[PDB]
């Protein structure tokens, strides 16, 4: 039901911004356990030792998004 | 030897697999992501644990993880 | 070396043996045990 | 079967094969090439590769793996056409890269699926709940 | 195929590697991970391993008691013991020279001998034995000692005496029986000791198994005891000039409580002594009826920690009786923990108020004896911290705690953690912004400006407890408060110690105690703040949500996600040991420096000086250092050679664990990969090879190695340092 | 009546007397080391002559402790709220970080000289702001 | 006094027991 | 120009320039009033 736009929580626990806000980018049709992509401002921890920035989109479930605006 | 699983948060990009220095992973055809592909261990015996796969990876958390195990001559590295 | 207290014959020979023999013996066994079988 | 190929041109070195060749398991890589090229040796130093087939010994299979990544990624017409064999003392010889062939890069039919867990990562059992076995969360 | 060791794990058994040996004998002891082990066999192994701990412990006393008798002076010793010196044992080493005899001939010994330095010989005199053969009999019951708990610990591993897990899981009737049988009869039973044998021969009367059923302790047998006329057993406690060992100024009673120190030898009064065992062994038996058993009458401990629910809280202490009685290192922590606390009390106690015979002249072994404990006690904390750790890893159940106390306490670990790093980095900024003050002001000729603040709380903490000395008259100074006009007979003694400047019984401090304690709070809350960051992101954090899976120790995860070394809780406790051994080193230069001070008279070097680091740099470590560092010179050898040659063998060792510290294995694999290309390829040495492969330790064995050269040349050289200065000064 | 008897006057110890009649000169000033020696001569002095300070909490010493811990505490709390406003204007930018690394100079000295007020503007936040944040709107870690 | 010649030879036979039994342990933990 | 100004706004500059004039405050207030170890 979420659409572009969405501001939304992370719950899924192990994630890295769990807790944190992120917005909605895109959703992918049916048949994917995780369509949701989320992009987010602060970036996680991915990249080799010593490498400038990390990753900053992620895909989840709609049961792992807490919906805000 | 060591484990190397793979989890649903699987996306199919392939760098795991690319990353590989001993040819322990493979691309599997799967239907739970766009790219309709999975990572999968079938030459866990040849894993030596460098953890490149884990590098590679894009998920947030990995989605294949390596946990070392029972040591050999081939986890070790020897050419001895 | 020497000693006034009593079996001050019993250092002499034990000194050897804790040092000596009673090490050799035993590094031996384990040496023996650690690489058994194959 | 029988591995074919012309040993590449070299001089030798103390990086190569050693007892664990005879003793334990070798492993070999083969390849062609279009021309009389210089490649880099996976145990140190330059060798040639020979024009038509190359067959090679290596102590490791990673040092043979190395090699093919670099005869792909470093040459004008790039060798993908290598293979990679496990010899064992008996004369034996097991076929292993590339496995069904084709690269396990792309996805390719016929392939099993294993290592793939159902479940998500935070999933996993708690070690409690499974204590006392000889299992492991990523296990069960 | 199999390698057969270490038979308790295959996937080491099938290491073709050196490391199968190490992690061999690393991983023997940890049961809960061999092949195929279950809870009650885990149980009764570890019953049959406690059995063999005791033996042992008994076996190492048995040797102390022995070689003491055999080769000691302790019938010498006693007839003057503040001037003889007491001996451990003798010396029988072929490597040594004419120089090395002549200087360990001594004590009045006729062969080369060491000079005991651990108190024991105060103890046994301050016990009753006065003869060898005592000493003997002693050593020879405590091997049949050992003997018999061997076999307790043999049979209890047999199918027809095996404890079956259900008994192990009782904890009602074991806190029963320890805090009633184990703790309260076992000071009943040294108070009668105290009552009949130790009191009776320090005022000359010999009370061995040859006479003590017939001469009573007391002039009035048991009655006074019988009927309740207690105050009989008081009598004529012994008078201010009884010389020990002899009948003057010797009474009749067996318990007091008059406070204060013996005017001779220095320390508590035995009766006293006897008397807080009687009261301790009641109370402890008292203790020992809370919990139920078969009788119906008596508590459960679960349904207390069940009824202990709370609004703020939560659950609570719900289910908390399963929770900590079905994991074995919760046990351990808190067993652990409390253990360090109460060895950091002995030791806090030992130097202030002594309890052995002329043990407060001894000061060599009083140093020894606090730096001793106070390691002892900072191993075991960061033990028990290790276990809350590794109880987190294994054995935490968050389905059957959640919302509990435990629960909470992982909830707001990063409130805990913050605020942990918050108190560390205000005390150790502004400690050392102090102390670096105090060293420039000194330094450019100005030591005026240095930054002076009295330790007043101390102070006035000390003048509670009846110290007239900075002026306070607060309660126990106050001889106009209502607490010290209340008749009770320890007042006049404990004051009359603690206002005559003499002993070591509350000593007066200066500002240079108060920085050295805000040091020590560093050392402690940084310490803390590194073992309970490890035990709390134990189970996970956001580098490793996981890490619960990879187990307790593991060398990491990978130079991924920015590079994850020293990840576990096991790194954790890796780190925290190198800050206690700091803390440990704090505290015992603390102590050494100010009782040197003391015992020469010298307290001002130490009230003036302990300000600045300097001070402590050149008054302190370089100065006592002098005579240790000539034990052996270009011009002979004294009796501190093995002192000085222990030092440096400390330094060695220190440095050698730097090695494994700083350079890390891959380097190493490579160099020895090298040295077996050299081994296959030399002649005559090819008939030779290697039936384990050569590889360089792993990154956890290396971390383990490089810590344990640490830890033992930090304690060897520090030892020796303690032991020479102190002895070459003799305080 | 009779606190501290340990310590005594600067003036009517000795040893302090002895000391500052030779106190060395700090600046340019000759009289620098007389200054100080006037000015030590009011605290209380320990038997070697130097003096030490009561952090007590009595006002008869509240220049030892109490008026520069009240100094620091002003303007450290300044420093402090300066830098955390600036770094939540900051926040607005589209690009905040190369903003955090570049510094924004009239931005900056606009927070600053607007700093006297800071303890006034705290509890202003945390009456009914965003001084105090709710715990289930802050990312933490798997327990 | 001083402890006799005799009586040193004499604790060893007795420490033969708890070698025994520390033997005995050993291989019984062992299994 | 607009990025010397940029350059002179950096993080080294800006803190190195706050440390420098604070070292001026602290060292002037201590050489006209030297030695103020505690308030009267
Ligand atoms: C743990 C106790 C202990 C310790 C640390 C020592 C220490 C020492 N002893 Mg002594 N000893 C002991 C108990 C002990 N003794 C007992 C109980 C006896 C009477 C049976 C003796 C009788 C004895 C003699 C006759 C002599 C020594 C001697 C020595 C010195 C050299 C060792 C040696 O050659 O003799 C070896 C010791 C024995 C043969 C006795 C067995 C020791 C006990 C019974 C067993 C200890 C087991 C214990 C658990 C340690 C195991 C190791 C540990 C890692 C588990 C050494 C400093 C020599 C000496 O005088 O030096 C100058 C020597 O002449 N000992
Ligand atoms: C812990 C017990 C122990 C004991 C009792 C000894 C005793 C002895 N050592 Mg040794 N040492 C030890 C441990 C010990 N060491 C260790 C751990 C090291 C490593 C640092 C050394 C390294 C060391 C060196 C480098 C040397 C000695 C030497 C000697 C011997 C000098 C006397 C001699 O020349 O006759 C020699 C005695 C024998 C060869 C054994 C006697 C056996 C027969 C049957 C006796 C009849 C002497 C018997 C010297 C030596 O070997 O003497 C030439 C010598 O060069 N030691
Ligand atoms: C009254 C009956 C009784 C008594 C005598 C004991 C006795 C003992 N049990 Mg047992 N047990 C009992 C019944 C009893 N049990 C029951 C009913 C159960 C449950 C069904 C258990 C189940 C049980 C288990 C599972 C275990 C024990 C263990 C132990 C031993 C504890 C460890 C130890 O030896 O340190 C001795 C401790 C003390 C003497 C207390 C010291 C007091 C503290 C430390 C302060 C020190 C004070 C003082 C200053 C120290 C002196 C210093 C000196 C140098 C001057 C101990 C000897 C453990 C063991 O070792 O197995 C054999 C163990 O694993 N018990
Ligand atoms: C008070 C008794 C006590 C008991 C019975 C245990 C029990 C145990 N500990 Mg523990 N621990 C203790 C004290 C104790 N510990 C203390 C004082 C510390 C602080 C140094 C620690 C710190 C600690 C750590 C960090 C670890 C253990 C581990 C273990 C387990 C395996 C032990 C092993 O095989 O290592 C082998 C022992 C050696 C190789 C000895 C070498 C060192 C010598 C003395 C030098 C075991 C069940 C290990 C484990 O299994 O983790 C789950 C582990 O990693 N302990
Ligand atoms: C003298 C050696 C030393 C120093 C100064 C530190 C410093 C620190 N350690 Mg550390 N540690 C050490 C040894 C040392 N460690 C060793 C050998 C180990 C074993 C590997 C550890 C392992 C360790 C762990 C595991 C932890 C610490 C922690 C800490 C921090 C706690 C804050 C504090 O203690 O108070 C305040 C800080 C200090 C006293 C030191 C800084 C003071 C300087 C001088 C201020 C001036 C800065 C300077 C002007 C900057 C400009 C320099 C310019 C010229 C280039 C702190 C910054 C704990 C922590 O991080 O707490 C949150 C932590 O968990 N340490
Ligand atoms: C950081 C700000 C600062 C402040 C507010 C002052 C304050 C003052 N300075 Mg000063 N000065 C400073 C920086 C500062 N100084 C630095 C960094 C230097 C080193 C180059 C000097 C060198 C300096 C000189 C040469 C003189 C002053 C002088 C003065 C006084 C006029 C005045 C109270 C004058 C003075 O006090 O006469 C002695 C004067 O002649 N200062
Ligand atoms: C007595 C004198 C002491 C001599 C000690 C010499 C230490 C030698 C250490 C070896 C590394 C040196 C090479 C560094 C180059 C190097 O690569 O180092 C190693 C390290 C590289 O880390 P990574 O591998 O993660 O970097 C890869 C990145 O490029 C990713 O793209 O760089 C750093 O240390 C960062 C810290 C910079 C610290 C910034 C402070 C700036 C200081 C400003 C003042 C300079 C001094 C002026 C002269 C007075
Ligand atoms: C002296 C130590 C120096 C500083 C160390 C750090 C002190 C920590 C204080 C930070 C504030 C704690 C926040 C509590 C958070 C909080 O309020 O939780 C809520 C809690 C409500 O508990 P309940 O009413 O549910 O109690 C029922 C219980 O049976 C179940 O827990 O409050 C209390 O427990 C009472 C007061 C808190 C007691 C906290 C203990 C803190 C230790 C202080 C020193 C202990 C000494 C014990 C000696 C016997
Ligand atoms: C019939 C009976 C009773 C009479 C009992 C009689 C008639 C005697 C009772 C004797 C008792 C209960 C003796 C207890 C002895 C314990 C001893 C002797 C020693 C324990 C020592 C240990 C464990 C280790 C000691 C060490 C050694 C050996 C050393 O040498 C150095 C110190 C240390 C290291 C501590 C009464 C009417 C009462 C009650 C009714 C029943
Ligand atoms: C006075 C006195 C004293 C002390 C006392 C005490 C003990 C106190 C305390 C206290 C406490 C117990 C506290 C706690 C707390 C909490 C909190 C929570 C706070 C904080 C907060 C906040 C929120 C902040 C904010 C800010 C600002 C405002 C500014 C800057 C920026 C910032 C953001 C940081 C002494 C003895 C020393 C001396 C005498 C008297
Ligand atoms: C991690 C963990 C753990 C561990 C923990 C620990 C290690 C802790 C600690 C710690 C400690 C170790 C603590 C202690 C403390 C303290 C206290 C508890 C206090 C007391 C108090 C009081 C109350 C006192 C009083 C008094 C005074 C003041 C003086 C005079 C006398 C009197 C008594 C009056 C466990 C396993 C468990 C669980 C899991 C997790
Ligand atoms: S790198 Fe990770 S997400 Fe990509 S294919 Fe491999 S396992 Fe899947
Ligand atoms: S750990 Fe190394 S060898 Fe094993 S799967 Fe990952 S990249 Fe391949
Ligand atoms: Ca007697
Ligand atoms: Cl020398």
């Amino acid at each position: 039901a979420l659409n572009r736009g969405d501001k939304v929580r992370i719950k899924r626990t192990e994630s890295y911004w769990y807790g944190d806000v992120g917005t909605v980018a895109s959703v992918e049709k049916s048949g994917i356990l995780y369509p949701v992509i989320v992009r987010f401002d602060r970036v996680n921890y991915n990249g080799f030792s010593g490498s400038a920035s990390g990753v900053n989109t992620n895909n989840f479930a709609e049961n792992e998004l807490e919906l805000v605006q | 030897s060591h484990s190397v699983k793979i989890y649903d948060t699987c996306i199919g990009c392939t760098q795991c697999v690319r990353a590989c220095p001993l040819d322990v992973l493979e691309m599997v055809p799967w239907d739970g992501c766009k790219a309709a592909q999975i990572a999968s261990s079938p030459r866990t015996e040849d894993c030596v644990g460098c953890k490149r796969c884990e590098t590679a990876c894009p998920t947030d958390f990995l989605s294949i993880r390596v946990y070392l195990g029972a040591e050999t001559t081939r986890s070790m590295g020897l050419a001895y | 070396m020497d000693g006034s207290y009593a079996a001050s014959y019993l250092p002499w020979i034990l000194i050897p043996m804790v040092g000596w023999l009673f090490p050799a013996v035993t590094m031996g066994l384990l040496f023996i045990h650690i690489e058994s079988e194959g | 079967t029988e591995l074919s190929g012309q040993p590449p041109k070299f001089g030798g070195s103390t990086g190569g094969l050693l007892s664990k060749a005879n003793r334990e398991e070798k492993y070999a890589i083969t390849w062609t090439s279009a021309s009389e090229q210089v490649f880099e040796m996976p145990t140190g130093g330059a060798a040639i590769m020979n024009e038509g087939e190359n067959l090679l010994y290596l102590a490791r299979k990673e040092q043979c793996l190395a090699l093919g990544t670099q005869l792909r990624t470093k040459f004008k017409p790039k060798i993908q056409d290598y293979k990679i064999y496990r010899v064992y003392p008996s004369g034996e010889v097991q076929y292993l890269h590339p496995a069904d062939g084709v690269f396990p890069e792309k996805v390719n039919e016929g392939r099993e699926a294993q290592g793939t867990k159902t479940r998500r990562i935070g999933q996993n059992p708690e070690p409690v709940t499974i204590k006392f076995s000889g299992k492991a969360p990523y296990e069960v | 195929m199999a390698t057969k060791f270490p038979k308790f794990s295959q996937d080491l058994a099938q290491d073709p590697t050196t490391r199968r040996i190490w992690y061999g004998i690393a991983t023997a002891h940890d049961f809960e991970t061999h092949d195929g082990m279950t809870e009650e066999n885990l149980y009764q192994k570890i019953f049959a391993s406690h059995f063999g701990h005791i033996a042992i412990i008994f076996l190492w006393t048995s040797g102390t008691l022995f070689h003491v008798a055999w080769q000691g002076n302790f019938e010498q010793w006693i007839k003057d013991p503040l001037n003889i010196r007491p001996i451990a044992h003798a010396i029988w080493d072929p490597h040594f020279g004419e120089g090395a005899v002549n200087a360990f001939t001594q004590a009045g010994a006729s062969n080369p001998v060491n000079i005991a330095y651990s108190g024991v010989y105060h103890w046994f005199y301050t016990i009753g034995m006065t003869t060898n053969q005592e000493l003997y009999s002693g050593a020879v019951f405590l091997l049949v000692l050992a003997s018999l708990f061997l076999f307790a610990g043999w049979l209890h591993l047999q199918p027809k005496f095996r404890p079956s897990l259900a008994w192990f899981k009782n904890a009602e009737s074991r806190l029963n029986h320890h805090l009633a049988g184990l703790f309260g009869v076992s000071s009943l039973a040294w108070a009668g000791h105290l009552v009949h044998v130790a009191i009776p021969e320090a005022r000359g009367q010999h009370v061995g198994w040859d006479n003590f059923l017939s001469t009573p302790p007391h002039p009035a047998g048991l009655m006074p005891f019988f009927t309740g006329n207690w105050g009989v057993y008081a009598a004529d406690p012994d008078t201010a000039g009884h010389i020990f060992g002899t009948s003057e100024g010797a009474g009749t009673a067996i318990l007091t409580f008059l406070g204060g120190f013996h005017p001779q030898t220095e320390s508590l009064w035995l009766t006293d002594i006897a008397h807080h065992h009687l009261a301790i062994a009641v109370i402890f038996i008292i203790a020992g009826h809370m919990y139920r058993t078969n009788w119906g009458i008596g508590h459960s401990i679960k349904e207390i920690l069940n009824a202990h629910k709370g609004p703020l809280t939560g659950a609570g202490h719900t289910n908390l009786y399963d929770t900590i009685n079905n994991s074995l290192h919760f046990q351990l922590g808190l067993a652990l923990a409390s253990l360090g606390v109460i060895t950091s009390l002995v030791a806090q106690h030992m130097y202030s108020l002594p309890s052995y015979a002329f043990i407060a002249q001894d000061h060599t072994t009083q140093a020894a004896l606090y730096t001793h404990h106070q390691y002892i006690a900072g191993f075991l904390m960061v033990g028990a911290f290790a276990h809350g750790a590794i109880f987190f890893v294994r054995d935490y159940d968050p389905v059957a705690n959640k919302d509990n106390v435990l629960a909470r306490m992982l909830e707001h670990k990063e409130a805990l953690i913050s605020h942990l790093s918050w108190v560390s980095l205000f005390l150790g900024f502004h400690t050392l912004g102090l102390y670096v003050h105090n060293d420039v002001v000194v330094a450019f000729g100005t030591p005026e400006k240095q930054i002076l603040i009295e330790p007043v709380f101390a102070q006035w903490i000390q003048a509670t407890s009846g110290k007239a000395l900075y002026g306070f008259d607060v309660l126990l100074s106050n001889p106009d408060s209502i607490a010290s006009t209340t008749g009770a007979a320890w007042l006049p003694g404990w004051l009359d110690a603690i206002n005559s400047g003499t002993n070591s019984l509350f000593l007066t401090i200066g500002p240079g105690d108060f920085l050295v304690h805000h040091a020590i709070a560093l050392g402690l809350h940084t310490t803390a703040l590194i073992l309970i960051k490890g035990a709390l992101d134990a189970r996970g954090s956001k580098l490793m949500p996981d890490k619960k899976d990879f187990g307790y120790s593991f060398p990491c995860d990978g130079p991924g996600r920015g590079g994850t070394c020293d990840i576990s809780a096991w790194d954790a406790f890796y780190l925290a040991m190198f800050w206690m051994l700091n803390t440990l080193g704090w505290l015992t230069f603390y102590w050494h420096w100010k009782h040197l001070g003391v015992w020469s008279g010298n307290v001002a070097q130490f009230n003036e000086n302990s300000t600045y680091l300097m001070g402590w740099f050149r008054d302190y470590l370089w100065a006592n250092s002098a005579q240790l560092i000539n034990g052996y010179n270009p011009y002979g050898v004294n009796n501190l050679s093995v002192w000085a040659w222990m030092f440096l063998f400390g330094h060695l060792v220190w440095a050698t664990g730097f090695m494994f510290l700083i350079s890390w294995r891959g380097y190493w694999q490579e160099l020895i990969e090298t040295i077996v290309w050299a081994h296959e390829r030399t002649p005559l040495a090819n008939l030779v090879r290697w039936k384990d492969k050569p590889v360089a330790l792993s990154i956890v064995q290396a971390r383990l190695v490089g810590l344990a050269h640490f830890t033992v040349g930090y304690v060897l050289t520090y030892a020796a340092f303690l032991i020479a200065s102190t002895a070459g000064k003799f305080g | 009546a009779d606190d501290f008897a340990n310590l005594t006057p600067c003036s009517e110890n000795p040893a302090y007397l002895a000391k500052s009649k030779n106190f060395l000169n700090t600046t340019n000033d000759p009289n620098s080391g007389k200054i100080r020696a006037e000015r030590y001569a009011s605290a209380l002095c320990g038997p070697e002559g130097y003096p030490h300070l009561i952090v007590d909490g009595r006002f008869t010493h509240a220049g030892d402790f109490l008026i520069p811990s009240i100094l620091f505490l002003y303007i450290a709390g300044w420093i402090g709220w300066v830098g955390r406003s600036y770094l939540i204007e900051i926040r607005e930018s589209k690009n905040p970080e190369m903003q955090e690394v570049v510094i924004n100079v009239p931005l900056a000295i606009k927070k600053m000289l607007g700093g006297f007020l800071w303890p006034l503007a705290a509890v202003g936040e945390y009456t009914s702001g965003k001084l105090v944040m709710k715990d289930s709107e802050i990312p933490t870690s798997p327990r | 006094m001083a402890l006799s010649d005799t009586q040193i030879l004499a604790a060893l036979v007795v420490a033969l027991l708890p070698a025994f039994l520390a033997f005995r342990l050993s291989t019984e933990l062992y299994k | 120009m607009d990025g010397l100004k940029s350059f002179l706004s950096t993080a080294p500059v800006m803190i190195m320039a706050l440390l420098t004039f604070t070292a001026g405050i602290l060292i002037e207030f201590n050489r006209f009033y030297p030695d103020l170890l505690f308030h009267p």
